[PDB]
C-alpha cells in the first residue's frame, strides 16, 4: 500500500499472506478453510498465513497453514489478467479468533464513490522499495467504470473495477495482489494491477468479487 | 568472405586486449583502471604501414596479422560500421601529429582517412602550449568534451616529431533500468580488513550468470537496450582474490571457457555507480608488448608516412579512457515490472559485487574495453 496508515492490530483479521520463504501475495478467509485470492499470484507451494500482524517477526499468535489445494479461475488470462481470481484450500480448518476472522461475499456489486479499506503487505513506495513490518490499510472510493477505462483503454472488463484517486499518492502496490478491497463489509474486490504504483491517471485495477460469487460458491461446495 | 576477416580480428583483439590489460594494471597499481584496448589497434595497423622492416614486423606480430595486404582488409571493414547504434554511446578516437616543419605522403593521408578515417596533422611542436591545446581540441571535439586534457605541455618540445593520441568515452542505457529511488549506501570490501559504504544501485536483471572455478569466480553478463553491447563482471569468490584473477586473466582464452558455463537467469544485482578517468602512456604500455621500434629514431622507418621517406619515429602515445557506470536505462521509470504491472511480489536470488572486480565491454563478441574496480 502506497500512501496508506498503519492499521490497528486486529482490525483486518480476514486479511492472510501468501508465504514461499517470503510474502509474496495476500489473500481473503471467506470460511474457516477457504482463502480467496488473486490467480497471477499462482505458485505450486504456498504456505498461508494467518494471525499475521509483523510479517518480518513471529509474535506467537499466527497460523501457518499449507495451500491443500489452488483453484484458478478457468478463465483467468495471463496477459490481460481478467478473471485473475484464485481460490485457496486450507490443509486444515483455522481456528477462527479475533485475530483470525471471515469475510462475507458481495450481496451487492457496489456503486461508483463507495468507501473501501484496502489493506496488505506491499510496497509502500510509489518510485522505490520499501517492504512494512507490519499491515498497512488504505481507504479508496471505487471510480466510475468511465474513469477506469478512460484510464486504461481497451484493457478494462466487466470483471475489473478502478479503485483509488485519480491524482494518485495512495494506491497498492507490489506485493498486494490478491489481498482484499473491502467495502461495508463486504469483499468488492482483490488487489490485481495498475501502471506502476500510485501514478496520476493510474488507479489501482481490482478484480470485480461480485461477478465470481456462484462461481466461489460452487466450487468450494463441491471440493 | 567477410567472416574471414572478423573471426580474424577477433583474435587478434583478444590477445591484444589481456596484454594491454595487464600492463596497464602494472603502471598503476592499487587503483581503479579502464582501457580500450580495440581502440589502440587501428592507428597500429594505420603505423605498420608506414614502418618498414623490422618495425612493420614488429607491429604486424603483435597487431597478431600475417600482412599488411589483410590488415587494410581488416580496417577498411571495420571503418565501415564504426558510428553509433543501440544502448551505447562509444566514442573512440584516434590520430597521428606530425610537427610543422613536415612534408609527408600527400596520397596515404588519404588511405588513412579512407581505410582508417583518421587524418595526419600538422602542428606547431615548438609551441607546447599553442600544440597541445590544440591537441586536447580536436579531442575535446570528438569527445563532446567528454575527454579534455588529453596530454600536457610538459609532454611536448619541438624534438617531438611524432605524437598518437587516443581517445574512448563509454556510458550505456541498460536493457531494463535501476531506480534512483532504491540506490542507497551498501557495503563494499575494499580488502579483507576494510569495508566502506558505497552508492549500490539495486535491481532485478535477467542476465546471464556463470559460477567460474577455473577463474574462482562468479560472471555475470547484464546487457544494454538492443542486445548487442554487453557488460562483463567477474568478481572473484575471495574478497583479495582480484590480483590473482588479473594473474589467471592473462590467458586470452580465460574469457571465452568462462563464457561457456554462462548460463540464463533472473537476479536481483546490487551493483555500485562508478566513473573511471585513466590516462595511459601507450608508448611505455606497447613498447612492453614487444612494440618499441616504433618509438625509437632510425628504427621506427616512417618513410611511407613522408612524402620524402625521411627520419621519423613516435615521441609519445596516450590513451584517455572513461567510463561511466549508473542507474540510467530502459523499461519506464519506477514501479516498473511489466506490460499491465501486476501487484505479485517476486523477489530473485541476490548478487553482491561488494569486492574488488573486473569489468569489460563486449560490443558483440568482442571486448571493446576493460579495467577493474578496488573502490568505486
Amino acid at each position: 500500500i502506497v500512501g496508506g496508515y498503519t492499521c490497528q492490530e486486529n482490525s483486518v483479521p480476514y486479511q492472510v499472506s501468501l508465504n514461499s520463504g517470503y510474502h509474496f501475495c495476500g489473500g481473503s478467509l471467506i470460511n474457516d478453510q477457504w482463502v480467496v485470492s488473486a490467480a497471477h499470484c499462482y505458485k505450486s507451494r504456498i504456505q498461508v498465513r494467518l494471525g499475521e500482524h509483523n510479517i518480518n517477526v513471529l509474535e506467537g499468535n499466527e497460523q501457518f497453514v499449507n495451500a491443500a489445494k489452488i483453484i484458478k479461475h478457468p478463465n483467468f488470462d495471463r496477459k490481460t489478467l481478467n478473471n485473475d481470481i484464485m481460490l485457496i484450500k486450507l490443509s486444515s480448518p483455522v481456528k477462527l479468533n479475533a485475530r483470525v476472522a471471515t469475510v462475507a461475499l458481495p450481496s451487492s456489486c457496489a456503486p461508483a464513490g463507495t468507501q473501501c479499506l484496502i489493506s496488505g503487505w506491499g510496497n509502500t513506495l510509489s518510485s522505490g522499495v520499501n517492504e512494512p513490518d507490519l499491515l498497512q490499510c488504505l481507504d479508496a472510493p471505487l471510480l466510475p467504470q468511465a474513469d477506469c477505462e478512460a484510464s486504461y483503454p481497451g484493457k478494462i472488463t466487466d470483471n475489473m473495477v478502478c479503485v483509488g484517486f485519480l491524482e494518485g499518492g495512495k494506491d497498492s502496490c507490489q506485493g498486494d495482489a490478491g489481498g482484499p478491497v473491502v467495502c461495508n463489509g463486504e469483499l468488492q474486490g482483490i488487489v490485481s494491477w495498475g501502471y506502476g504504483c500510485a501514478l496520476p491517471d493510474n488507479p489501482g485495477v481490482y478484480t470485480k468479487v461480485c461477478n465470481y460469487v456462484d462461481w466461489i460458491q460452487d466450487t468450494i461446495a463441491a471440493n | 568472405g567477410e567472416t574471414d576477416l572478423q573471426k580474424i580480428l577477433r583474435e587478434s583483439n583478444d590477445q591484444f586486449t589481456a596484454q594491454m590489460f595487464s600492463e596497464v594494471v602494472k603502471a598503476n597499481p592499487g587503483q581503479n583502471v579502464v582501457l580500450s584496448a580495440f581502440s589502440v589497434l587501428p592507428p597500429l595497423g594505420q603505423l605498420a604501414l608506414a614502418s618498414v622492416g623490422e618495425s612493420h614486423d614488429e607491429l604486424l606480430r603483435a597487431l597478431a596479422l600475417p600482412n599488411d595486404n589483410v590488415t587494410k582488409d581488416v580496417f577498411a571493414d571495420l571503418n565501415r560500421g564504426v558510428r553509433a547504434v543501440k544502448g551505447v554511446d562509444l566514442k573512440m578516437a584516434s590520430k597521428i601529429y606530425v610537427a610543422k616543419g613536415l612534408e609527408l605522403n600527400d596520397d596515404f593521408a588519404a588511405v588513412s582517412r579512407d581505410v582508417f578515417g583518421s587524418e595526419v596533422q600538422n602542428v606547431d611542436f615548438v609551441k607546447s602550449v599553442e600544440a597541445a591545446g590544440a591537441i586536447n581540441k580536436w579531442v575535446e571535439d570528438q569527445t563532446n568534451n567528454r575527454i579534455k586534457n588529453l596530454v600536457d605541455p610538459d609532454a611536448l618540445d619541438e624534438t617531438t616529431r611524432s605524437v598518437l593520441v587516443n581517445a574512448i568515452y563509454f556510458k550505456g542505457s541498460w536493457k531494463d533500468k535501476f531506480v534512483k529511488e532504491r540506490t542507497m549506501d551498501r557495503d563494499f570490501h575494499v580488502s579483507k580488513d576494510k569495508t566502506i559504504k558505497v552508492p549500490t544501485m539495486i535491481g532485478k536483471k535477467d542476465v546471464r550468470y556463470a559460477d567460474v572455478p577455473e577463474l574462482d569466480a562468479k560472471m555475470i553478463e547484464m546487457s544494454y537496450e538492443g542486445d548487442q553491447a554487453s557488460m562483463i563482471i567477474i568478481l572473484p569468490n575471495q574478497v583479495d582474490g582480484i590480483t590473482a584473477l588479473e594473474q589467471k586473466l592473462k590467458d586470452p582464452k580465460a574469457l571465452s571457457r568462462a563464457e561457456e558455463r554462462l548460463y540464463n537467469t533472473e537476479v536481483e544485482i546490487t551493483l555500485p555507480k562508478f566513473k573511471i578517468e585513466t590516462t595511459t602512456d601507450l608508448k611505455e604500455v606497447l613498447s612492453n608488448m614487444n612494440i618499441k621500434k616504433l618509438f625509437t629514431p632510425g628504427a621506427a622507418r616512417l618513410e611511407n608516412l613522408l612524402k620524402t621517406k625521411e627520419s621519423l619515429t613516435v615521441d609519445a602515445a596516450i590513451q584517455k579512457a572513461f567510463i561511466e557506470v549508473n542507474e540510467e536505462g530502459a523499461e519506464a521509470a519506477a514501479a516498473n515490472a511489466f506490460g499491465i504491472v501486476p501487484k505479485s511480489l517476486i523477489l530473485y536470488p541476490e548478487v553482491h559485487i561488494d569486492r574488488p572486480f573486473y569489468f569489460e565491454l563486449k560490443i558483440d563478441g568482442i571486448p571493446m574495453f576493460n579495467g577493474k574496480v578496488i573502490e568505486p
